[PDB]
């Protein structure tokens, strides 16, 4: 009986821990991919506004041959 | 054997053993502070079995209080008779046990249970012969209900030759707190069918009942309940603090009332049920006494039979009356009374009465009928139980579902026990 009570206690604290712990995994997994998405959106909004930029040089060099 | 060790743990437990201390301590003459100002010599000559005699004349309750929150124990503290005890033996937690008997038998109640077998060993070792063990508890909370079976536990790995006895006040939907009751109770049953000699089983719902269509009180207090209940532990209490013919004993008793093992769970009854200037008659009391709506269970007798049966006496009266009444209640009704165990009502007589009393009878049944108890807690705990209800908040202590299959297993047999020899 002694041995049952100590697992038993055992068992509550590791699930608490185990708790804790999933969800500490689980944050930070949602807070990366969270950041990796943001970034990427404003990246290619970024890389959208660039190649508006390459064209509009391309606009002015082909009026200076003109 | 001589000195008993009393126990108090949780809210319930520690009231009904705070009444206690007050009832017996009038009743032995020991003021609020320890000093003895009675008359007779009978108060003082077994005073040993509950009382450690200190200092100037000073005596003081072999009694450790225990719980898991300060507030019932500070609460004794501060009230009547609140500094007979020794500030030593307050023994408390602060977190508290939540109405869970997780909590109390398997995560607070451990850190706490060291402690109090700590003071347990300076009451026992400080005995000349330790008869054993007295708690009080209910078993639908969570301090008293698994703390307190932990208790039994330990202090039996610790002293497995003394005798362990218990008043446990059992839950009922009438007086409830929790709904998780049930399982708290289905879980201490299972332990105090293993690991007590004796459990007095003093049933709430009874208390309530003849609080309310005898005394004709129609809001009950906790209060009224518990001098009903201290009315009772004096009664069941006394051939064991005063002299006479039985001098007894927690083991003669247990040998005496327990003709098997499991079947250890006693009701117990008493008249004249207070809340008098009229004492009654022998044949009152007795009558009184055998009838249900005194029974402090909620089980009728009527419906199972007595395996044992011992009656105590108070007061001045006849003995030839009340060994004619006696014989009278048995002789009369002797269909409720098994054959295969001869001569197995007793009596015993105590001239110094309760006080406001003058003329009292208390009573011990080892009875059938308890089976009813036990079914109807089953039953509660089965129903919730199907649909795994409210079990998280044990499961979340570390326990599994087959913790309380076992105990419900347990207590179904149990019963199944006393019902087999309800017919025999
Ligand atoms: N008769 C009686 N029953 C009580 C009292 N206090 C609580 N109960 C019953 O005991 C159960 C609650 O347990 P409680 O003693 O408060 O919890 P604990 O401190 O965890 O052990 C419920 O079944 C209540 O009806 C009391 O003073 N007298
Ligand atoms: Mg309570």
């Amino acid at each position: 009986k002694r041995e049952h009570e100590r697992e038993v206690i055992q068992k509550a604290i590791e699930e608490n821990n185990n708790f804790i712990k999933m969800a500490k995994e689980k944050l930070a997994q949602k807070m990366e991919s969270n950041k990796e998405n943001r970034e990427a959106h404003l990246a290619a909004m970024l890389e959208r506004l660039q190649e508006k930029d390459k064209h509009a040089e391309e606009v002015r060099k082909n009026k200076e041959l003109k | 054997m001589r000195e008993i060790v009393h126990i108090q743990a949780g809210q319930c437990g520690n009231q009904i053993g705070a009444k206690f201390w007050e009832v017996i301590s009038d009743e032995h003459g020991i003021d609020p502070t320890g000093s003895y100002h009675g008359d007779s010599d009978l108060q003082l000559e077994r005073i040993n079995v509950y009382y450690n005699e200190a200092t100037g004349n000073k005596y003081v309750p072999r009694a450790i209080l225990v719980d898991l929150e300060p507030g019932t124990m500070d609460s004794v503290r501060s009230g009547p008779f609140g500094q007979i005890f020794r500030p030593d033996n307050f023994v408390f937690g602060q977190s508290g046990a939540g109405n869970n008997w997780a909590k109390g038998h398997y995560t607070e109640g451990a850190e706490l249970v060291d402690s109090v077998l700590d003071v347990v060993r300076k009451e026992s070792e400080s005995c000349d012969c330790l008869q054993g063990f007295q708690l009080t508890h209910s078993l639908g909370g969570g301090t008293g209900s698994g703390m307190g079976t932990l208790l039994i536990s330990k202090i039996r790995e610790e002293y497995p030759d003394r005798i362990m006895n218990t008043f446990s006040v059992m839950p009922s939907p009438k007086v409830s707190d929790t709904v998780v009751e049930p399982y708290n109770a289905t879980l201490s049953v299972h332990q105090l069918v293993e690991n007590t000699d004796e459990t007095y089983c003093i049933d709430n719902e009874a208390l309530y009942d003849i609080c309310f269509r005898t005394l004709k009180l129609t809001t009950p207090t906790y209060g009224d309940l518990n001098h009903l209940v201290s009315a009772t532990m004096s009664g069941v209490t006394t051939c064991l603090r005063f002299p006479g013919q039985l001098n007894a004993d927690l083991r003669k008793l247990a040998v005496n009332m327990v003709p098997f093992p499991r079947l250890h769970f006693f009701m117990p009854g008493f008249a004249p049920l207070t809340s008098q200037y009229r004492a009654l008659t022998v044949p009152e009391l007795t009558q009184q006494m055998f009838d249900s709506k005194n029974m402090m269970a909620a089980c009728d007798p009527r419906h199972g039979r007595y395996l044992t049966v011992a009656a105590i006496f108070r007061g001045r009266m006849s003995m030839k009356e009340v060994d004619e009444q006696m014989l009278n209640v048995q002789n009369k009704n002797s269909s409720y009374f098994v054959e295969w165990i001869p001569n197995n009502v007793k009596t015993a007589v105590c001239d110094i009465p309760p006080r406001g009393l003058k003329m009292s009878a208390t009573f011990i049944g080892n009875s059938t009928a308890i089976q009813e108890l036990f079914k109807r807690i089953s039953e509660q705990f089965t129903a919730m139980f199907r649909r795994k209800a409210f079990l998280h908040w044990y499961t979340g202590e570390g326990m599994d579902e087959m913790e309380f299959t076992e105990a419900e297993s347990n207590m179904n047999d149990l019963v199944s026990e006393y019902q087999q020899y309800q017919d025999a």
